[PDB]
């Protein structure tokens, strides 16, 4: 799931009445005023690739004095190089999707089920780990640990064997009907020794016996099991190994079982719920970035931050710009802040002024 | 007759405020003024500095004038001043002004060529100020056109405040082969001093003036930190005429304090110690209270309490890439089942293959229930 954002086009999209932003890999920047336009250059990003579901209000997007709304936008996904485009005329819009020149999907529902699978996720496990809005930095720690669970083991590739648990599960149905058929050919059926249908109805059925001991090494109790907990102490390593650059006061970072943040002080263990909102912020941002170094080279994407500087003190700020600089598991970090730090580290440092009420963008470098 | 000398120095930071201590702000300053004053003491004819003289873009006021001051002085008893800016001084939104622009009558802002005369003979300098690796390229333009420019001159100098491969192994903005040929290379940004033999030359990295990171101690006793006096009298250099300026700084000490024998020798090193150090680095948590006892021959405490349960090696490389299929073999193996099939019988239910085959195949072939 190696996933690059090119470039994008957008018309009458909130403040962005027209503008098209080009983005060069790296430590990607946005940065403005307040209201310059910077997270809807990334709402519409998302509105282009998932469009809203429901026919959900197309007076949120739309710049409020027009009637129309067309967003393009240009990614290279694991290798290839795509294209979508949604738009939206009074009333009725449609999605067209292109595939280095040959469209693979052409209507709303088409190109639909066709970005879940170019891509691995649905609309929510995107907001979950490739594009975190502003306000969720924290979010992932804040869930129920099944909601945790239940996300993780999307990102971690835990899911498709759960697939394959439930595939095993019909695959031994075949060869039950097939076990079946004999024991009733062998209906009616010392020195009496096993026949040849009775020989096999015995291997058929130590067959089956494989083949279930094989399903439940796909079940929840079982692979699943061991490949998660083969994964805590490794994320862990990451964890810690970039939140102590924060210099906060504390040992370590338990990372437990169900993946509970745990802060070992001196006499104590802190919870999320004792940390502090800039205290929060660090273990999470520490936290994302770290599983992003866990699966390395498993799957390798972009990361759409906005604002993960928030709460963050001036020390803090700045440590985080030490840390994000020293990441190399990604290959596409754009980040949206308006604070100074971030910026002076900065690859490419895309600039968002505001004509009143009209947002322009002038890339930089 | 026939006499010029110049000091080279790099890295100051001034305005650095390490873990949010008043002291260690102090200490930066005062390592400085240090210099500036053995600088002023040694009258030397040209003064080299390799960048990051500030630490922010926005140095607080103070340290714009500890410097405006020590650089007054500088031109005040005639001595010449060129300094290239470093990363922390190269202004992001241009329009606002690197903080060097407030020392332009004490100094020389290089982006250029330049000549100066010491007794007659006529020697050559160029410089730039830091460049990101992004434009790692418009760089070896500009040392083309100095490595032309130079060629004239027998005596070069040259001035930087980029990281170079072998000399950072890690995050580096340009490579050894990637400079031509000079005499001396007053280099700025590696914090650790650096001096050696390089393309018929003298290679230089003043290092920075005091410890900004706590990795920088044991660096730190062994080549000490100050500046570079260069004695360019004769036609050559060689590490001989390559004089070292010291200067004494706040002291670091580790303590890793693990048994009774341990928080002993780390009493033997706090009182052993010039100045009120700054202690880093672990300690068992059934120690902590007689630490503290220290309090006060103490500057920190940036040392880790560990708790007394975990008694190992957190810091030890451990390279883990879990191999998703080595493991998934390995693992069904310890269970009883023919890994090599239930791999297989993996990468076939995703790529929507034919199963039946896989098993009937199995079933048949290698089977023996
Ligand atoms: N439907 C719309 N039609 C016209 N303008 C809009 C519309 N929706 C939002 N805006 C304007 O776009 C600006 C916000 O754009 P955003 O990307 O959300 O803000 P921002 O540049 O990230 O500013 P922040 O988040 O406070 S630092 C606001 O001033 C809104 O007034
Ligand atoms: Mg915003």
């Amino acid at each position: 799931m190696s996933m690059i954002l090119k470039e994008i086009r957008m018309n009458n999209f909130k403040s962005h009445v027209n503008s098209r932003i080009k983005f060069e890999k790296g430590i990607v920047a946005i940065i403005g005023e307040n209201g310059s336009g910077k997270s809807s250059i990334f709402e519409a990003v998302f509105f282009a690739l998932f469009g809203a579901g429901s026919n959900f209000n197309y007076d949120t997007i739309i710049t409020k004095g027009k009637k129309s709304v067309y967003v393009e936008l240009d990614f290279e996904v694991n290798g290839n190089n795509y294209k979508i485009i949604r738009e939206y005329d009074s009333g009725r819009g449609g999605a067209k999707l292109y595939k280095n020149g040959k469209p693979y999907a052409t209507t709303i529902s088409a190109v639909n089920k066709a970005v879940n699978e170019i891509l691995g996720v649905d609309r929510n496990m995107f907001l979950n780990s490739i594009y975190i809005k502003q306000g969720e930095i924290a979010k992932f720690l804040s869930l129920k640990p099944s909601e945790k669970l239940e996300t993780v083991a999307k990102l971690l590739g835990i899911d498709e064997f759960e697939k394959c648990y439930q595939k095993m599960g019909e695959i031994v149905k075949e060869y039950e009907k097939r076990l079946e058929r004999i024991e009733g050919e062998l209906n009616y059926k010392r020195l009496k020794e096993m026949s040849n249908l009775e020989k096999e109805k015995e291997k058929l059925t130590k067959f089956v016996e494989y083949l279930d001991k094989v399903r439940r090494i796909f079940g929840r109790n079982g692979f699943q099991a061991y490949l998660r907990e083969k994964y805590v102490p490794l994320i862990q390593k990451y964890l810690n190994e970039a939140f102590s650059e924060f210099d906060l006061p504390y040992s370590f970072v338990e990372l437990t079982k169900d993946f509970e943040v745990r802060v070992h002080a001196p006499n104590g263990v802190l919870t999320i719920d004792n940390l502090s909102g800039g205290e929060q912020i660090a273990v999470a941002l520490s936290l994302r970035l770290a599983i992003a170094n866990a699966l390395i080279g498993n799957r390798v994407e972009c990361i759409i931050l906005d604002e993960p500087t928030v709460y963050l003190d001036e020390n803090r700020r700045a440590k985080l710009a030490e840390i994000f600089r020293k990441v190399k598991s990604i290959p596409q970090m754009i980040i949206i802040t308006h604070h100074r730090e971030l910026e002076d580290v900065a690859d490419v440092i895309i600039n968002v002024k505001k004509d009143g009420n009209v947002s322009k963008v002038k890339i930089n470098g | 007759g026939s006499h010029m000398m110049f000091v080279h120095i790099a890295d100051n930071h001034l305005g650095y405020r390490q873990y949010n201590l008043d002291d260690r702000e102090k200490d930066i300053y005062d390592s400085f003024k240090l210099c500036i004053k053995k600088i002023l003491e040694i009258k030397p004819d040209v003064v080299l500095h390799s960048g990051d003289l500030f630490n922010d873009l926005r140095p607080p006021v103070k340290a714009l004038r500890i410097a405006m001051q020590a650089f007054k002085k500088l031109h005040e008893n005639n001595i010449k001043v060129y300094i290239v800016a470093g990363n922390h001084e190269m202004p992001r939104r241009l329009g606002e002004e690197s903080p060097l622009a407030l020392l332009k009558d004490y100094v020389k802002i290089l982006d250029g060529k330049d000549v100066i005369n010491v007794n007659g003979e006529e020697i050559f300098i160029c410089g730039t100020y830091y460049h990101k690796k992004s434009k790692r390229e418009e760089m070896l333009d500009k040392l083309k056109n100095f490595e032309s420019e130079a060629k004239n001159y027998k005596k070069k100098i040259l001035m930087l405040h980029q990281g170079i491969n072998p000399y950072i192994p890690l995050d580096y903005e340009l490579e050894h082969f990637d400079l031509p040929k000079f005499s001396y290379y007053a280099l700025g940004h590696i914090h650790k001093r650096i001096l050696e033999r390089f393309n018929d030359g003298i290679l230089a990295y003043s290092g920075s003036t005091e410890i900004i990171y706590r990795n920088e101690y044991e660096d730190y006793k062994k080549e000490g930190k100050g500046f570079y006096l260069v004695d360019f009298s004769g036609n050559d250099l060689d590490i001989s005429d390559i004089e070292k300026i010291d200067i004494e700084c706040r002291e670091f000490v580790e303590v890793n304090i693990k048994d009774k024998k341990s928080f002993n020798e780390a009493v033997n090193k706090i009182e052993r110690c010039k100045n009120k150090p700054v202690v880093f680095g672990k300690i068992k948590r059934e120690f902590k209270p007689w630490f503290d006892t220290l309090k006060d021959k103490i500057l920190i405490n940036k040392a880790i309490i560990v708790d007394d349960e975990f008694i190992d090696m957190p810091d030890n490389v451990d390279i883990e890439s879990l191999n998703i299929k080595e493991l998934l073999v390995d693992y069904a193996n310890r269970q009883g089942i023919d890994g090599d099939l239930v791999l297989s019988l993996y990468k076939a239910l995703l790529n929507n293959e034919n199963w039946k085959e896989l098993l009937d195949e199995y079933y048949n072939t290698k089977f023996r229930g």
